[PDB]
RNA sequence: AAACUUUCAACAACGGAUCUCUUGGUUCUGGCAUCGAUGAAGAACGCAGCGAAAUGCGAUAAGUAAUGUGAAUUGCAGAAUUCCGUGAAUCAUCGAAUCUUUGAACGCACAUUGCGCCCGCCGGUAUUCCGGCGGGCAUGCCUGUUCGAGCGUCAU
RNA sequence: GUGAGCCCGGGUCGAACGGCCUCUAGUGCAGAUCUUGGUGGUAGUAGCAAAUACUUCAAUGAGAACUUGAAGGACCGAAGUGGGGAAAGGUUCCAUGUGAACAGCGGUUGGACAUGGGUUAGUCGAUCCUAAGCCAUAGGGAAGUUCCGUUUCAAAGGGGCAC
RNA sequence: GAGACCGAUAGCGCACAAGUAGAGUGAUCGAAAGAUGAAAAGCACUUUGAAAAGAGGGUUAAAUAGCACGUGAAAUUGUUG
RNA sequence: GGGCGAGGCUCCUUCUGAGUUCCCUGGAACGGGACGCCACAGAGGGUGAGAGCCCCGUAUAGUUGGAAGCCAAGCCUGUGU
């Protein structure tokens, strides 16, 4: 039917960078790294990183979108905000 | 079409290769479902549907 | 009822050559259109000196 | 067959009620094709299964709502469907305690000078 | 030629069906219903046409919720189940 | 003469209620008197008629006929009695509708609800007689 | 003298409900008496003299007793309305009679 | 036209289903007053007003 | 019963057959006294018909 | 003389007056206070074994539950009702529910059954693809929470 | 009985009605180019005369100028009486059957009546874009229903990096 | 709940599937239309007709009540004298 | 200051008197004649024609069962920070 657009599906939806992850979770970088270590969120590698992000380099860290969405429901985020 | 093929599969174990749908002048939807060549539509109509 | 015979829109066709100058119900497509109204001598009209 | 009494349904719990609902829906789906293929006494049966499906759904919904009311028995906020309906004006009306609150000066005056019970001799 | 021949050129539509009142009164260029006044919030009514008011007044339709209110008032808006009744 | 303000002596309202009464009201309206033996047995003057009762016709052109009530047709306010029929032109039989006030019940179709009705009517009658006596 | 140059027919008030309103008032009085029993249904009113030179020959019932009257009769002004005595704080006593 | 919307086609479908005579068992009912379909429509006679 | 039902259906059409309606759908009411033919006066200027 | 025209009478037509009827109006009197974002009034589309309307209802669709009554419904067809009963009915009452698309109508729209976004669940070989289901996303305003901006006023 | 009228007989008919004295009124018709409805003479009359035109056999049927098949004769003459669409209509399309009504003559025929059937898309359209234009938001008028305003006197948001 | 009201051209526009059918682009305008019989017992069967129907023969207390249906006026028409 | 509270009121629910006696007309008595009965019920309606006694109801005191409020004669108590 309607024509799909480029970059709206595939690895672009499968992965996100660390910047997009911290902006999605609205966390500081130490809290994000701490929560990733505690919950077992591991860095990933796409086959083509340019399909995920055009500004990605060899040092860019990637995570799974479903992993970040699973982190989005962690009760420790409320604890972080309460402590702040 | 996806809902029709899913309902056919989970009702009568029917595998369809394609489905064409129209809406009749009386307001109901009519669906033509073409089956896989391995299964026989005449056998399905005789046994599962009872259309003889 | 104080509205009896006055729940119509009717106007006299004027002095002419054919019909009397009673007010006649406007419109079309029904028997009521063109018929007289508001008179005590008219069918379905207000009577003379309605009772209070 | 196919006319399930409500007295039988009021003793079952959730899973076998869903099983009965499924088998009634399956037999209804079969007997609609039987209706369009031939004419017989099966029309009474499809009417019976339609009413049986209605009864099973009613029983399941009633038990679900009773369990939810028991869960929300002692909580401050209830779901809007479980809250009492009344009317909109009745819901926005002041509560009986807020309507019966009086000032402390009024409380003192009503405490020490209430309406007395009296009679006048003739 | 203002009559019969000019009536042949009538093949457009000034009004379409209104989503709120169902009449063919929704002006296709102004997007305003001539009967109920959609898309204004209030339904259009005037006091110079009691007939027009009575054609759409409450009770001329279905009374789908409002017809059950007097019975609930008569019973006092009670809530619950009759004592000893079968159920959950 | 009626005294209570909830009672209406309007003929129009009475006829509207009678001809638009629902089925449960028409059951009460279609009552029949009991026979002398049943009256002295149960201390009950009247009871609603139902299918399976045994009646005797006391009015109309079918007087003194006796039979079982085969149908209570509440829509036209009539009852059907066995063998109280007429012949159509074709030769088939067709039942003749009788009003229940034109019959008298000679044998009651008895079940526990009917016994409950008769017992409570008899109890109310004897209570009323004892109170007014 | 009498003229009808306005639309007088919109505001003609007939009184066919006069006996019904009398019945309603009597029922309300019986209900009030039953609620207030054994107290009287009305309050004690003072005797006052009508104003102007036309009506000063006659006395009638007033609104309520003055504070000076209550103090001279020995009834406190808070107890007085609770035993069926009407109290009026606007009226003054200009003479001893 | 052949080009039509779903709403218009739905209204035409309802009109097509309503365009029928009354069943013959209606006239044999007790106290029946209906003798014909007094709201019957024809394509040439009167318009749907859509 | 089918014969009686068909007879009732055919006897229901007698008034519309005397009115010469083309079916039960023909319910159109014709203007028997039109205003343009039964009102106004013909002056020396422009006329409403030729 | 017949025909024709006219008059009188009888019967038969045409038509629907008159009389009698009235589940209807009209007027008066008495009582009562009860609509809606917990989604109203109104609109559309559907639902019966056999219905187009009226009536009733909403995919639980001429209806479900509950209470009461106690043997029907009926135009046909087909089944009843263990009749000494968790029980007929187009029954009544009615406190539990269901309540399609809309509409103040609320994701953006709507002359589109158009286009989105967020979070879960399920199925198809599937970390990416495809589909289905569920719960949400209007505006103004009030109270509170939390994150903030400003050399606006200061303390340090 | 002067009279308006009253009473009786004969026929028709099927559920109510009358005399007298008071009370009450929406109370007495030939007209109003009166209102509604119904019906006459005209009158079996005017008329059914544009678009060149029909004929033979057989079948169907109670009944055939206007149904069908064949046989002939003609017409539209490619700016058509052809083949397809847009608006508008909504089932008029197709099969089977048909009493009445309608097809200003007939009718077995029919766009009529009755019962059924029929419209299948990743590729054709809509859906997307903007045109002329219209409607929100900010804000300002207006007693108000609402009007102006569509880039503004708006804190109107995107991306990246980080031991 | 009632009436010194109206009794289907009246009374509300509507006693009936009436704010319906129908008309109008639209705002809006807006009807006509009740009564077989106690009970369908709504004419079996024969006969003439292509059928509608007719004639016998029936039902009914009555068809001089035949789903054109209580009563059945006048205008107007047919036949007979 | 608290807490009981007899009892009463308001609302739905079960139940209530007496001829289908005889004769005539009639298709059918609900009509006419005779003999009765009930009535704090002879209002109204239905039933094959004008029915107090055929049926529903109607009149009056009550009498079963249930829910929720209100009024209330009296009775237990703490006493003054
Ligand atoms: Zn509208």
């Amino acid at each position: 039917g309607k024509a799909k657009k480029k970059g709206k599906s595939g690895a672009a939806r499968n992965y996100m960078t660390r910047t997009q992850a911290v902006k999605k979770l609205q966390l500081s970088l130490p809290d994000f790294r701490k929560l990733c270590i505690w919950k077992g969120i591991y860095p990933r590698e796409p086959r083509d990183r340019r399909k995920v992000n055009k500004s990605a380099t060899a040092s860019t860290t990637f995570y799974y979108t479903k992993d970040i969405q699973y982190l989005l429901h962690e009760p420790l985020l409320q604890k972080f905000r309460e402590q702040k | 079409k996806a809902q029709i093929k899913q309902a056919l599969k989970k009702l009568y174990d029917i595998d369809t290769v394609k489905i064409n749908t129209l809406i009749r002048p009386d307001g109901t939807k009519k669906a033509f479902a073409r089956l896989t060549p391995d299964v026989d539509a005449l056998d399905i109509a005789a046994t599962k549907l009872g259309l003889v | 009822s104080e509205k009896a015979g006055h729940q119509t829109s009717a106007e006299s066709w004027g002095t002419g050559r054919a019909v009397a100058r009673i007010p006649r119900v406007s419109g079309g497509g029904t028997h009521r259109a063109g018929q007289g109204a508001f008179g005590n001598m008219c069918r379905s009209g207000r009577m003379f000196a309605p009772t209070k | 067959n196919g006319k399930v009494k409500a007295g039988q349904l009021w003793s079952k719990n959730k899973e076998e009620l869903t099983k009965i609902l499924g088998e009634l829906k399956t037999e209804l789906s079969q007997l609609r094709i039987q209706k369009i293929s031939s004419s017989g006494a099966k029309l009474n049966k499809i009417h019976d299964l339609r009413k049986s499906i209605a009864r099973v759904l009613t029983v399941i919904n009633a038990k679900q709502r009773a369990q939810l009311r028991l869960f929300y028995k002692n909580k401050k906020y209830l779901p809007l469907d479980l809250r009492p309906k009344l009317t909109r004006a009745l819901r926005r009306r002041l509560s009986k305690e807020d309507a019966s609150r009086v000032l402390e000066k009024t409380k003192k005056r009503l405490t020490h000078f209430p309406q007395r019970k009296y009679a006048v001799k003739a | 030629t203002k009559g019969t021949s000019s009536f042949g050129k009538r093949h457009n539509k000034t009004h379409g069906l209104c989503r709120r009142c169902g009449r063919r009164s929704l002006h296709n260029q102004k997007k305003v219903c001539a009967s109920c006044g959609y898309p204004a919030a209030k339904t259009r009514k005037y006091n110079w046409s009691e007939k027009a008011k009575r054609r759409k007044v409450t009770g001329t339709g279905r009374m789908r919720y409002l017809s059950t209110v007097p019975r609930r008032f008569k019973n006092g808006f009670r809530t619950g189940v009759p004592k000893g009744a079968r159920g959950p | 003469m009626k005294v209570r303000p909830t009672v209406s002596s309007s003929r129009r309202k009475a006829r509207k209620a009678h001809f638009s009464a629902p089925s449960s009201v028409r059951r009460v309206i279609m009552s029949a008197p009991l026979s002398k033996e049943l009256r002295e047995k149960y201390n009950v003057r009247s009871i609603p008629i139902r299918k399976g009762d045994e009646v005797q016709i006391v009015r109309g052109a079918h007087k003194d006929k006796e039979g079982k009530v085969t149908s209570v047709y509440r829509l036209k306010y009539v009852i059907h009695v066995e063998r109280v029929t007429r012949e159509k032109a074709t030769g088939q039989t067709v039942p003749i509708g009788i009003h229940p006030s034109n019959v008298v019940i000679t044998k009651l179709h008895l079940d526990k609800d009917r016994e409950n009705i008769l017992a409570r009517i008899k109890a109310g009658r004897e209570q009323v007689a004892k109170a007014k006596g | 003298n009498n003229h009808f140059r306005k639309h007088w027919q919109r505001r003609v008030r007939c009184h066919f409900d006069q006996p019904g309103k009398k019945v309603t008032r009597r029922l309300a009085r019986r209900a009030k008496a039953a609620a207030l029993a054994p107290r009287p249904v009305d309050k004690l009113r003072p005797i006052v003299r009508c104003p102007t030179v036309k009506y000063n020959r006659r006395t009638r019932l007033g609104r309520g007793f003055t504070l000076e009257e209550l103090k001279a009769a020995g009834i406190p002004r808070l107890l007085a309305p609770t035993i069926g005595i009407a109290v009026d704080h606007r009226r003054k006593n200009l003479s001893e009679e | 036209p052949s080009h039509k919307t779903f709403r218009i086609k739905q209204k035409l479908a309802k009109a097509q289903k309503q365009n029928r005579p009354i069943p013959q068992w209606i006239r044999l009912r007790t106290g029946n007053t209906i003798r014909y379909n007094a709201k019957r429509r024809h394509w040439r006679k009167t318009r749907l007003g859509l | 019963l089918r014969s009686k039902a068909e007879r009732q259906a055919k006897l229901a059409q007698r008034k519309m057959n005397r009115m010469a309606r083309q079916g039960e759908a023909d319910r159109h009411i014709h203007a028997s006294m039109p205003k343009h033919l039964f009102s106004g006066k013909r002056t020396i200027g422009k006329t409403d018909r030729r």
